[PDB]
């Protein structure tokens, strides 16, 4: 099914004519644009006052990521390489080694945060929830240098986030 | 809302009246308090140098009634 | 003398401000006739403007004209002086003088 | 003939004028040549999702669907009907993107700048919906082969029906400013006239072909989803 | 006295350019739902004051092996003959009561087109060189109907003496008997003064680039206070002259608004249009009107006084 | 005459971060989040940060999108170009360090190899927020700067 | 001395003659027109000419010298050469200077001068009219009689001017 | 209604606490709108919502003059936002830390730190691996 957007025939009568005449010596149809305008200028605007008012962001936004802990206190990675291998952008390194205790831990866990396309492929890769995007999007830098991430800067992120992070999980898991 | 810009438009409303405002009381002061003589043509040239003279003192815009009769 | 100094401050004000605008200090301490590709239809359009420019200038005293007794003589003038120009425009109109393409 | 290298997405346009007129337009591109589809040769099916969500970088979640269509086919899998009708959904809150876009972006290349900007809070709702479904406002990687990624939050279609509710007025208020506008009008009545065959032969699809008569629409002619 | 007089017209007028640049972002923002500057200075109010002093302390780049003899005459030119269009404006009172004003400002402006020439040839990049004669071609065409839609204004005036056009408008603005005239006058200043949707240029740097701004735009602010004086003139009362400062301000303020309230809401010309639009729409009009204008007071008996 | 200077510092400091006029590249997908910076809801406008600036008359240079190998001869031409002081904002990760197109032929790995970079973004597109956020990051960037302090002690 | 305005100002407009009379590149001979036209009329409106003064910035240089100088820009110099860095432009513009300065030197000396014929150096002031009253410009009411007076000057006037658009349309037609 | 508007604009300055207040927040953070006061964090952020705004505008917050010893009077960040406040102020959630607070957890920052890129405090990336290759470390003694 289709329609014409603009197959149509002026009529010829003098009405019809006067009409479009006055149209070209008085700017009718340019006078209505002006009105519009007009009302736009008494309308309330759509700023918002940043950074003391934020755009709305919902719980699965993919932010900055952390590395995340159990309650214990122990780390919920486990070094299963699940996260560097589905990673598009192979932003992820990764080393491990058994713990002095005997634990399957990582002892190098890079995210270049300039090769990283923030997809979220990793933290849904992740079978423990060790890896998240978390909710931060203010952390630019004026370095290069400080984009690279390395597992203490990771744990920090977790340690400082996971109050804001571990509420996001629980309103979004029942959805994943 | 719109009403914020109206400062902007009163800054530069003071800043449009000022100059008519300053030439108006400037010629006041500068012509005993009238409004400054305008002479187009030869004729009112003419009248405000015979003004000048008859002032007693050089100014045409001091004027000389009945009393100087 | 009034529209000289007039005159004389306004370029004089112009001249230091443009002036001062280039000798701000920087606060650094190392080292810093051929026929134009332009088409004939641009000098047609600036002859145009001169010729009517010219025409504009027999009309101007037209408003001290209107203050004559012999407005008859007066009135044919000042409407044969402006038909000429219309036929002036008519001209290049109708031998594409005026167009782009 | 006046030659021009113009330009510095970003274009590179080499013409040949005569005066005020076009002889010859030559555009050099490339500048945004980023080996898309060699990469592609060393990722995973699901890994390469997100290139195509950076190629027509106004239609993110139109391009995901061809990409995963194409991939189910190989597959010889279907979506399930939810995961359809998401993807019509979203295909079409889409095109009101790229359409935003398109229309107003193209106005303000000719001096009509002020419906981008009422237009662009249009899409800054339509980020949102985005934002919401996938955390992402443009690169979603939402539609994937097989369905989409998650279901859609509760309460999501309630707030995409206040917005379309209103958007149609905001489409109106487009109009008044150009549909009538007489010097819009001399700038795009009569410009880049193409017929129908050399639409055809020239490889032209979708409005290049439908504004010149053609009677062609895939979603029509040979629907998915 | 008389240099307290200069000095007190000057200044006002380029604070009231820099506050224009707010006044046209704020009023532009608000038009496109959003605010323009409003964190510099509580409502934007110190905007033009950073703005100013940012573009001042910018390194001033030069073309380099160019005509700089010019590169520094255009903007010189430029604001010279900006703050000199207004030493004739009655408002009501005349900083120089000039017989011929009228014809005197006509005189001036026709010589601006002058710096636009300069600027081009002082650029040494051939193309630069094609925009300015672009820019020159438009705005000498629409010198034409200027200088013919003004004398054909005066011909009810009946002297070329700005304050006269007060006298004139004493029971009626002229915009009545001249709403024609007055629409292809607004019209031909947007095109004169290079403005949207005529602003073809837009389709320097540091201080000589504010320079050029401010002559600019106080010219666009003085066109705006002759069309108030031209059509919409102000009673004066001899007794209280500001009262017509007042009013007439408010005048030339809306007028100058209805620039950037045209600017928010059209799109641009091209160049064979706008040059179109002046030769074959304004031009015949403008003639015809003309001759209207020099029949109309001789078969009325309303011919005004010389003097 | 300490005090005068640091008076004097903090002056030019607040005009040329108060009247940042932003030279935009938009190469790619991160210059339709530098739009949406722009559009109403964030109106970077309001801080003085003017929506578009010639090369001659802008103060920053936004490299908003993926700079490949064909494109950074004339990158590098248009911040020579820019009058000073003049600043680079990086945005998004391809501007960054490539991002996506990390390993390609074609792309140039990060655009702070061809000039220097003030500001780094992160994101794939940062969101407008974000960008924002790197804005007023680079105008207390320059607050910070002591040009008149430190040339009264050489 | 104010006294001596219009002789101060011819003195200006010999001195802006030999600017491009010795004829360095064409734009800045055009420059040298152009300020000599406007000491040109200076020197008319002290003569009580206001409107021939005008019509000289308003036609001559709003109008003649913009359209020299677009026409330069185009099918002459888009590139100046160093102002006087012929020697041929310098020696002619030296030797025009010298001439004026010796006239004006002798002039200002002995109140008169005898180059080729004689002329007074008294002051331009001496000259003018004693007695005037009238409620009018006489110089505007002599322009206004063209319209009175002048239809023969209208006629032949107004005919070459549309002669001059055909005729110009002719010869670039090529 | 001119009036109701001019009177509300006035209730703006006593709702500030008089003229002093009402400049401060001008000055500070560009608006002069009374909201209710929904909490206040640790470091002194206040947390202000008024429905009747439009979304975006319906909360926001007025930033501490001082946070971990940096004087922010002027030089507010929006990384200054604690993570349980940051949730509220994007609309993550539609109930304050004030009425939902979050889990606590040993590990948890206790203080909350802003972006601190270009200081003396900022992160610096290093290889967090251990040497791999182990070289030969001759005898000490001589004997050749
Ligand atoms: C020539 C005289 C022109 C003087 C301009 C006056 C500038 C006033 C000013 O700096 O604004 C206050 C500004 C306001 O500070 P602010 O710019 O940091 O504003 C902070 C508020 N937000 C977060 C919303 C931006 O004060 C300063 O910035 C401190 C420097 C003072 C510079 C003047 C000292 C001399
Ligand atoms: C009793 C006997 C009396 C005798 C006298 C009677 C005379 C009255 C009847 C004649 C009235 C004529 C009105 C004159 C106005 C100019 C008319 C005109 O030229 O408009 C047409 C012009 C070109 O028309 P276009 O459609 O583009 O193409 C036609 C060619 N094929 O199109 C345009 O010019 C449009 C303008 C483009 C610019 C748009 C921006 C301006 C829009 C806002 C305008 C605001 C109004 C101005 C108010 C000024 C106040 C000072
Ligand atoms: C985009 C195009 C938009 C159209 C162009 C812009 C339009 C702006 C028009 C500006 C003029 C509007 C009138 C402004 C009113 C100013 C306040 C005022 O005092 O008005 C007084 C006026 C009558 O007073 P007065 O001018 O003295 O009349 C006597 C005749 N000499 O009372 C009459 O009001
Ligand atoms: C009651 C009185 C009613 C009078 C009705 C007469 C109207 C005649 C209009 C003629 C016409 O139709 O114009 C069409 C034409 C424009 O068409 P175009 O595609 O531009 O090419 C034409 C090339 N000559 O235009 C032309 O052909 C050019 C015509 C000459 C240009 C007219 C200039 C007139 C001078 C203006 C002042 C009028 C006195
Ligand atoms: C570039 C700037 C261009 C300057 C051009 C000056 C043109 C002045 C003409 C303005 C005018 O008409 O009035 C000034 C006066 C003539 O007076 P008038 O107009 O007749 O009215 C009052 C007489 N009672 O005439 C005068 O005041 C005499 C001024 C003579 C000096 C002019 C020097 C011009 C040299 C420019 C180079
Ligand atoms: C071709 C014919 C050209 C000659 C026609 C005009 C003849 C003429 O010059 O008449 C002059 C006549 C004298 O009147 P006036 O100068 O005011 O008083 C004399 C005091 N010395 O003044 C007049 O009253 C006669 C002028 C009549 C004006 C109409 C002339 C015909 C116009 C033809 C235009 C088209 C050809
Ligand atoms: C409106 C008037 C206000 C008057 C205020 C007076 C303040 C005077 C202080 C001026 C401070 C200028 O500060 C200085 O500006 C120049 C450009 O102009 C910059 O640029 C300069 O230095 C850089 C290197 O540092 C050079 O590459 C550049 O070619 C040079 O021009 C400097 O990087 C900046 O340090
Ligand atoms: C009443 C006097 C009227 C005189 C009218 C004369 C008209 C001639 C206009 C000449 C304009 C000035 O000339 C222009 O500016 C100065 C002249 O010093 C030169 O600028 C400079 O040129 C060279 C370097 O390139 C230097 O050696 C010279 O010292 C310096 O002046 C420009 O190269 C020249 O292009
Ligand atoms: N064109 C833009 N870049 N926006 C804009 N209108 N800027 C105007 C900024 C400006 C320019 C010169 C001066 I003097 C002042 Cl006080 C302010
Ligand atoms: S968000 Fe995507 S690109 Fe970034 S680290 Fe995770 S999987 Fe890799
Ligand atoms: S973060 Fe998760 S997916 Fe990645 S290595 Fe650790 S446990 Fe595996
Ligand atoms: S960083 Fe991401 S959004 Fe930005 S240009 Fe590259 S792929 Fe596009």
């Amino acid at each position: 099914t289709y329609k014409y957007v603009n197959l149509r025939e002026p009529s010829m009568d003098m009405k019809s004519v006067t009409d479009r005449a006055a149209q070209t010596l008085l700017w009718t149809e340019l006078i209505r644009g002006l009105g519009m305008t007009l009302s736009y200028l008494f309308r309330e605007p759509a700023t918002i006052n940043y950074p003391f008012e934020k755009g709305p962001l919902s719980p699965r936004f993919r932010g900055e990521h952390a590395l995340r802990r159990y309650p214990s206190g122990e780390e919920r990675c486990i070094a299963c390489k699940l996260c560097e291998a589905v990673c598009p952008a192979q932003a992820i390194t990764i080393e491990a080694e058994p713990r002095a205790d005997g634990s399957r831990r990582t002892t190098r866990y890079d995210i270049d945060m300039t090769k990283c396309i923030y997809c979220g492929f990793c933290q849904e890769a992740c079978p423990v929830d060790a890896i998240v995007e978390g909710p931060n999007f203010e952390f630019s830098t004026e370095t290069h240098e400080e984009l690279l991430y390395n597992k203490e800067k990771l744990l920090n992120n977790g340690d400082k986030w996971e109050a804001e992070i571990a509420a996001n999980i629980q309103a979004d898991y029942l959805y994943r | 809302m719109w009403f914020e810009v109206l400062p902007g438009i009163a800054v530069m409303g003071v800043c449009l009246f000022i100059p008519g405002m300053a030439t108006a009381r400037i010629h006041r002061f500068s012509n005993g308090g009238k409004e400054k003589r305008v002479a187009h043509y030869p004729y009112q040239w003419y009248l405000m140098e015979r003004d000048r003279r008859v002032s007693g003192v050089n100014r045409s815009y001091v004027s000389k009634g009945l009393e100087n009769i | 003398m009034n529209l000289m100094l007039a005159l004389l401050t306004n370029f004089t004000l112009a001249t230091l401000l443009v002036i001062i605008a280039f000798w701000l200090p920087q606060l650094n301490v190392y080292s810093e006739s051929a026929r134009l590709p332009f088409s004939m239809k641009f000098f047609l359009v600036a002859i145009t403007f001169l010729l009517f420019d010219l025409e504009i200038a027999l009309l101007l005293p037209l408003p001290w004209a209107s203050q004559t007794a012999n407005l008859n003589t007066m009135l044919t003038m000042a409407l044969f002086l402006i038909i000429l120009l219309a036929v002036s425009l008519a001209y290049e109109w109708t031998q594409k003088g005026l167009e782009w393409t | 003939n006046l030659t021009l290298n113009f330009g510095p997405g970003v274009l590179r346009l080499v013409m040949e004028l005569s005066g005020e007129m076009v002889r010859k337009c030559d555009p050099h591109i490339g500048l945004l040549h980023r080996g898309t589809e060699k990469l592609i040769e060393y990722k995973t099916y699901l890994q390469a999702l997100p290139y195509f969500d950076r190629l027509d970088y106004v239609s993110m979640m139109c391009n995901e669907q061809a990409y995963s269509l194409a991939v189910e086919k190989l597959l010889n899998i279907r979506p399930p009907p939810r995961a359809q009708w998401i993807r019509v959904l979203f295909g079409e809150i889409t095109r009101l993107l790229n359409h935003i876009m398109a229309v107003t972006t193209h106005a303000l290349d000719i001096g009509a700048m002020t419906p981008f900007f009422w237009m662009f809070e249009e899409r800054e709702k339509m980020f949102e919906f985005y934002e919401r479904v996938s955390g992402a406002r443009m690169h979603a990687a939402y539609v994937r082969p097989g369905g989409v990624h998650q279901d859609l939050p509760l309460g999501l279609m309630d707030d995409i029906y206040e917005f379309s509710k209103n958007f149609s007025l905001r489409i109106d208020e487009l109009e008044e400013m150009l549909t009538n506008n007489r010097i819009w009008r001399n700038r795009t009545v009569d410009i880049g006239i193409v017929t129908a065959e050399d639409a055809l032969n020239y490889g032209f699809s979708g409005v290049m072909l439908r504004g010149s008569g053609i009677q062609w629409d895939l979603r029509k002619t040979q629907p998915y989803d | 006295m008389f240099m307290i007089n200069i000095l007190m017209l000057i200044i006002p007028i380029l604070l009231a350019v820099a506050f224009l640049t707010l006044v046209e972002r704020k009023v532009l923002g608000y038009m496109q739902l959003r605010k323009g500057p409003n964190v510099v200075g509580p409502y934007g109010l110190l905007q033009p004051i950073a703005d100013a002093i940012k573009l001042f302390i910018k390194e001033p780049l030069r073309p380099a092996t160019s005509s700089a003899s010019m590169f520094i005459l255009a903007p010189i030119m430029a604001l010279g003959l900006a703050l000199t269009m207004w030493i004739p404006l009655p408002m009501p009172y005349p900083l120089i009561n000039m017989n011929l004003g009228v014809l005197f400002m006509l005189a001036m402006s026709s010589l601006a087109v002058y710096s636009i020439l300069w600027s081009g040839w002082a650029s040494n990049s051939k193309y630069a060189l094609i925009g300015a004669l672009r820019a020159v071609a438009q705005t000498i065409s629409y010198e034409v109907t200027l200088a013919i839609i003004l004398l054909s204004v005066l011909l009810m005036s009946g002297s070329f003496t700005l304050s006269t056009l007060i006298t004139t408008q004493e029971q009626m603005w002229l915009i009545l008997p001249a709403w024609p005239l007055a629409m292809m006058w607004f019209i031909s200043t947007l095109a004169e003064t290079n403005r949207a949707p005529f602003d073809l240029t837009e389709g320097y740097a540091a201080g000589p680039f504010a320079l050029f701004f401010m002559a600019e735009y106080a010219n666009i602010i003085m066109m705006n206070i002759f069309t108030a004086i031209l059509f919409l003139g102000t009673s004066h009362n001899p007794h209280m002259p500001e009262l017509y400062t007042i009013n007439f301000t408010i005048k030339s303020l809306l007028l100058t608004m209805s620039f950037l309230w045209i600017r928010a809401s059209y799109p641009r010309f091209r160049y064979d249009q706008l040059m179109h639009l002046l030769w074959k729409n304004f031009l015949p009009l403008t003639l015809a009107l003309c001759m209207w204008h020099v029949s109309l007071p001789i078969l009325t008996s309303g011919i005004p006084p010389q003097t | 005459g300490e005090y005068v200077v640091a008076k004097l510092d903090d002056l030019i400091n607040w005009a040329r971060r108060s009247s940042l006029w932003p030279m935009t590249f938009g190469l790619a997908c991160c210059a339709v989040e530098m739009m949406h910076m722009a559009a109403p809801r964030y109106d970077m406008d309001r801080f003085g940060v003017v929506f578009r600036a010639s090369p001659r008359q802008s103060d920053v240079m936004i490299v908003a999108g993926t700079l490949t190998n064909k494109m950074a001869p004339a990158l590098r031409k248009v911040y020579d170009q820019m009058p000073e002081p003049r600043y680079v904002v990086s945005m998004g990760s391809c501007a960054n360090g490539g991002g996506y197109y990390h390993y390609s032929y074609s792309v140039v790995r990060g655009c702070d190899r061809i000039v220097p970079v003030d500001i780094y973004v992160p994101g794939c597109p940062p969101t407008a927020e974000a960008l924002l956020y790197g804005i007023l990051q680079l105008q207390k960037k320059i607050k910070r700067e002591k040009r008149l302090r430190i040339w009264y002690r050489r | 001395m104010m006294l001596y305005i219009v002789f101060i100002l011819s003195v200006i407009f010999v001195m802006g003659f030999v600017g491009f009379s010795s004829k360095p590149s064409p734009i800045y001979g055009g420059l040298g027109l152009i300020v000599s036209g406007g000491v040109g009329c200076g020197i008319v409106l002290n003569f009580g000419g206001s409107f021939l003064g005008l019509m000289v910035f308003l036609i001559y240089l709003g109008g003649m010298m913009v359209v020299f100088g677009y026409t330069t820009a185009m099918a002459t110099e888009q590139y100046p050469e160093i102002w006087l860095s012929n020697k041929a432009v310098l020696g002619a513009f030296v030797t025009g200077l010298l001439m004026e300065f010796f006239m004006v030197y002798y002039v200002l000396k002995d109140k008169e001068v005898e180059v080729v014929f004689e002329f007074n150096g008294l002051g331009d002031w001496v000259i003018y009219d004693t007695g005037d009253s009238g409620f009018f410009s006489e110089e505007a009411m002599g322009i206004a009689a063209l319209y009175s007076y002048g239809t023969w000057l209208v006629i032949v006037t107004g005919w070459s001017l549309l002669i001059g658009v055909v005729v110009i349309m002719e010869i670039t037609r090529g | 209604e001119l009036l109701q508007v001019l009177k509300r604009g006035l209730q703006q300055v006593s709702g500030h606490g008089g003229l002093r207040g009402y400049l401060r927040v001008l000055f500070r953070a560009n608006d002069v709108r009374v909201g209710t006061l929904v909490g206040e964090d640790k470091y002194g952020n206040k947390y202000y919502e008024d429905n009747k705004q439009f979304f975006g505008r319906h909360r926001w917050v007025i930033y501490t003059t001082e946070m971990n010893g940096k004087n922010t009077f002027w030089d507010v960040d929006g990384s200054m936002v604690p993570p349980e406040w940051h949730r509220w102020l994007h609309c993550m959630t539609d109930d304050p830390p004030t009425v939902k607070p979050p889990t606590a957890r040993k590990f948890i920052w206790t203080n909350h730190k802003f972006n601190l890129s270009g200081t003396p405090q900022q992160y610096v990336p290093y290889s967090t691996t251990r040497k791999k290759i182990q070289e030969w470390v001759p005898p000490s003694t001589p004997y050749k």
